[PDB]
């Protein structure tokens, strides 16, 4: 069942993703990338406090529509 | 060769004044749509304040950010770093979006760098796959450098640009090594091929022993762009940068 997740920057910077509770983390990462440019790798993607398991999906972190991911692109 | 030290002055300068709140969050920004020079210090900290108070407060965003402070001097992971100097490289009066830039993605490197005029100044933006990892290659009017920052997380170990800039930022790369390092046949190449052209190309202290090749990606795509520049705009938007206070 399809769902509107946020992804925000550091600068505040948001981003819209349409997915669905299977999809991969690494997934969500790589339409980040689309997006903004970032490598997956080189991404350090939040929610709940803690980084997301690459093999794991959103539904496995409890994401929903309106949730909000945040992506951090300092050391 | 008194344009080596002006190139080297120019990124000096610029690394230097990202101690300054206002010249850090302006170099750093991830607005592409619009012009590097056009970013205000002051917008972009009212949108970060609005992100905060969205959020509950510093400490609590604090927490949800996993510890990151949106109002800290930050230094950038590859891409961003990768994303934003080649803005102000290659910027002058057009917005530059390196987030929608066509790639390469059967054509080798070498057979991509003969086809430039040797008269321009490029700027070559590297998303690498196998090592999952962005930098730039500056080819200034054949000379090549290296910028770039990396998180830590693959083959290479982490790297701050101000401190890559300063050791490496000014020191040529064999074109020879690059194309080798940029060929499709690089993931086939011997373990110590692949960790001296790492070390020669990517690492901070041109060290084989600090290449984790286990962490590269076999099956990696290799991807650039290239892109003229005129010197002299990336000078005038480095002193914006630079001249924020």
């Amino acid at each position: 069942a399809a769902m509107l997740i946020k992804v925000k920057t550091l600068t505040g910077k948001e981003i819209e993703i349409d997915i669905e509770p299977t999809d991969k983390v690494e997934r969500i990462k790589e339409r980040v990338e689309e997006k903004e440019g970032i490598p997956p790798q080189q991404q350090r993607l939040i929610y709940s406090g803690k980084q997301m398991n690459d093999e794991k999906t959103a539904a496995d972190y409890k994401i929903l529509g309106g949730s909000v991911l945040h992506l951090v692109l300092a050391l | 060769k008194h344009r080596v030290t002006l190139r080297k002055a120019t990124l000096a300068s610029l690394m230097q004044s990202l101690s300054g709140e206002s010249s850090n969050r302006v170099m750093w920004n991830d607005r592409y749509d619009t012009l590097l020079i056009a970013r205000d210090p002051r917008e972009i900290k009212n949108a970060i304040e609005k992100s905060v108070t969205d959020f509950g407060g510093l400490e609590n965003y604090k927490e949800l950010t996993g510890g990151a402070d949106p109002f800290a001097l930050m230094t950038p992971v590859a891409g961003l770093s990768a994303n934003n100097i080649f803005k102000l490289m290659t910027e002058k009066d057009v917005p530059i979006d390196p987030t929608s830039i066509e790639y390469l993605e059967n054509t080798s490197f070498a057979e991509h760098v003969n086809t430039l005029d040797s008269h321009k100044n490029y700027v070559v933006i590297v998303n690498d796959g196998r090592l999952g990892h962005k930098f730039l290659i500056d080819l200034p009017a054949r000379t090549a450098y290296i910028i770039q920052s990396d998180l830590g997380g693959g083959a290479l170990p982490a790297v701050r640009v101000e401190d890559w800039i300063s050791r490496r930022g000014s020191d040529p790369v064999s074109l020879d090594e690059l194309n080798q390092l940029l060929s499709k046949d690089f993931s086939k190449m011997p373990d110590d091929v692949q960790t001296r052209l790492l070390a020669s190309i990517l690492q901070i202290d041109k060290d084989p022993h600090k290449v984790d090749i286990k962490k590269l990606h076999l099956d990696g795509k290799l991807r650039f762009a290239s892109h003229e520049y005129d010197f002299r705009q990336f000078q005038r938007n480095a002193q914006y940068v630079a001249g924020l206070g």
